[PDB]
């Protein structure tokens, strides 16, 4: 028999996610790429990125404790 | 290795995150150390007053898995002394036009890297000052991961042990503080080719969202939405994957507000089941309207009765199985058997159900995840 039955508890909410539940990472490895512009520049990336709104963008990663800012660079 | 970045990146990633009406979290270096191994809050003060010129809203992390700094640069930062530095950082956005600001932290590895001490005399040290307890979860090693890997219940269950460990020292130190998992995937060091980028990814990743829905975890943030690794929801064509669908399909369909399903065979752990609130800002669905997600990791279709006193309403599916030849190694996904493809670069396809004939038990074919929408539920708890 390939049949199952559920069991549901549907009396209250046992939680309650964020309606960013479902969020999302940019490796901070990315930053140093030479075509990090042009990249994230993608409207297509954009158009995709977008389908995915509410989220957080989380800018990050090994590289997060290995990067500096620069005012001066361009 | 130690690198600069511009004005400039700073001004594309927050552009992109602005564009796309995604929420920028931006993660501080937080190995600038002063000899006494204090957090050196310099170079973050020049990045608070450039983002400041430009009006930027933007939310703070301050450093990325703590436990590895050892291994990774030889310095060993302490839990106490990282709850000190994310109160200094807290001190700054506060003296900052970012007082309003979010702060995360502090990104720790999952439990299996013995990460227990480190987050719990961190909660002590600076848990009042953080927004989240962010850490970090991957189910395999990218190099060994195989393709049974991907499909084995004992994997997926593995998990549900790390969130239970993580919320054992939480409770400790924070109770009722939300905890986020603020980088997750499948497989670290880059993902698994051919895995980690294909059909088979999906299990993993609708299963992780699914439990860290059930047992309380607010924000789940998958690695990656772009980039090197065969985890990217995009490709390096920027052409979506499997799980960039999934995830849509995700959104489309799931409501905030979480309830529970089980199955009542009493074993195999290999059909997995998932039951919220649908999601109200979808046009077709209304108040009370139940979305149940499941997977099917069994070799043969399985069918699903809903229980009384569902078991006669009109139900959409939202079925997602691989466009061949390759399976469940596939690169391409069919919802309800029509590929799903970009319209073109600004528009994206519309997910279309298909309702089944009501009353019908729900097939479920062999290795596939589908979601439900149950129509005219009418449960209290969803309005
Ligand atoms: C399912 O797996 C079993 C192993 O228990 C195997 O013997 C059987 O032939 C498989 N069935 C199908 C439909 O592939
Ligand atoms: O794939 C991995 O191993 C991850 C682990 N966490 C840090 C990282 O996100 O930079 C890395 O890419
Ligand atoms: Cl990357």
């Amino acid at each position: 028999q390939d049949v199952v039955d559920l069991d549901f508890f549907t009396q209250e909410p046992l939680h309650l996610v964020s309606p960013s539940f479902l969020s999302v990472t940019i490796d901070a490895n990315l930053a140093t790429d030479p075509r990090f512009l042009i990249l994230l520049g993608s409207p297509k990336l954009r158009t995709l990125a977008r389908g995915l709104s509410p989220a957080y963008l989380r800018f990050g990663g090994t590289k997060t404790d290995f990067l500096i800012f620069d005012p001066k660079k361009e | 290795k130690n690198s600069t970045y511009s004005r400039s990146s700073v001004d594309v990633l927050y552009t992109f995150a602005n564009c796309s009406g995604l929420d920028l979290i931006f993660g501080l270096n937080a190995l600038l150390r002063t000899a006494d191994l204090q957090w050196n809050s310099s170079n973050a003060q020049l990045l608070l007053d450039y983002c400041s010129s430009k009006g930027y809203n933007i939310s703070w992390e301050l450093g990325n898995e703590p436990n590895s700094f050892l291994k990774k640069a030889d310095i060993f930062i302490n839990g106490s002394q990282l709850g000190e530095d994310f109160i200094q950082l807290h001190k700054l956005l506060r003296k900052s036009t970012f007082k309003n600001a979010k702060l995360y932290g502090p990104d720790v590895g999952q439990p299996r890297r013995k990460t227990a001490k480190m987050l719990k005399s961190f909660l002590k040290a600076g848990g009042e000052v953080i927004d989240s307890v962010t850490w970090h979860h991957y189910y395999l090693n990218g190099r060994t991961a195989t393709r049974e890997d991907f499909l084995n219940p004992d994997v997926l269950d593995i998990f549900i042990s790390s969130v239970q460990k993580v919320f054992q020292v939480v409770e400790s130190t924070r109770p009722g503080k939300k905890v986020w998992l603020g980088e997750t995937s499948s497989a670290y060091g880059g993902g698994a080719p051919l895995l980690s980028d294909t059909f088979a990814a999906g299990f993993m990743w609708l299963d992780k969202l699914g439990l860290s829905a059930r047992m309380g975890i607010e924000v789940v943030m998958r690695q990656v939405f772009f980039g090197a690794g065969n985890y990217h929801l995009v490709d390096e064509n920027f052409d979506p994957l499997p799980d960039y669908w999934l995830s849509l399909l995700f959104k489309k369909l799931v409501g905030t507000k979480v309830l529970m399903a089980s199955v009542q065979g009493s074993k195999r752990r290999k059909l997995r089941v998932y039951l919220h609130c649908t999601n109200t800002d979808n046009p077709r669905y209304k108040e009370g309207d139940l979305t149940l997600y499941a997977i099917n990791l069994h070799n043969v279709t399985k069918y699903l009765r809903l229980p009384y006193p569902f078991s006669n309403k009109q139900v959409d599916k939202y079925l997602l199985r691989p466009l061949g030849p390759h399976g469940l190694l596939s690169k391409s996904v069919q919802l309800n058997g029509l590929t799903l493809k970009m319209v073109d670069d600004q528009t994206l396809p519309p997910l279309m159900e298909k309702p089944l004939r009501p009353g019908s038990s729900l097939g479920l074919p062999a290795f596939s995840y589908s979601f439900f929408v149950i129509r005219n539920a009418k449960v209290a708890a969803c309005i």
